[PDB]
């Protein structure tokens, strides 16, 4: 039986921040990933 | 008239450009 092998997902993490002088509240971009499996 | 794979598996990320095709037409 034919088995397609795919390496399981990867992607860089983009971090959006304002100035640390302004705030420490930050946001995270997961790129090229539909966030159906976020946690790992 | 202007036309390897869509998926690459070793750290080859093509990034989306900031300015989309629609607003360049705008």
């Amino acid at each position: 039986e034919i088995l397609d092998i795919t390496p399981c997902s990867f992607g860089g993490v983009s971090v959006i921040t304002p100035g640390t002088n302004t705030s420490n509240q930050v946001a995270v971009l997961y790129q090229d990933v539909n966030c159906t499996e976020v946690p790992v | 008239k202007v036309t390897i794979c869509a998926q690459k598996f070793n750290g080859l990320t093509v990034l989306p450009p900031l300015l989309t095709d629609e607003m360049i037409a705008q």
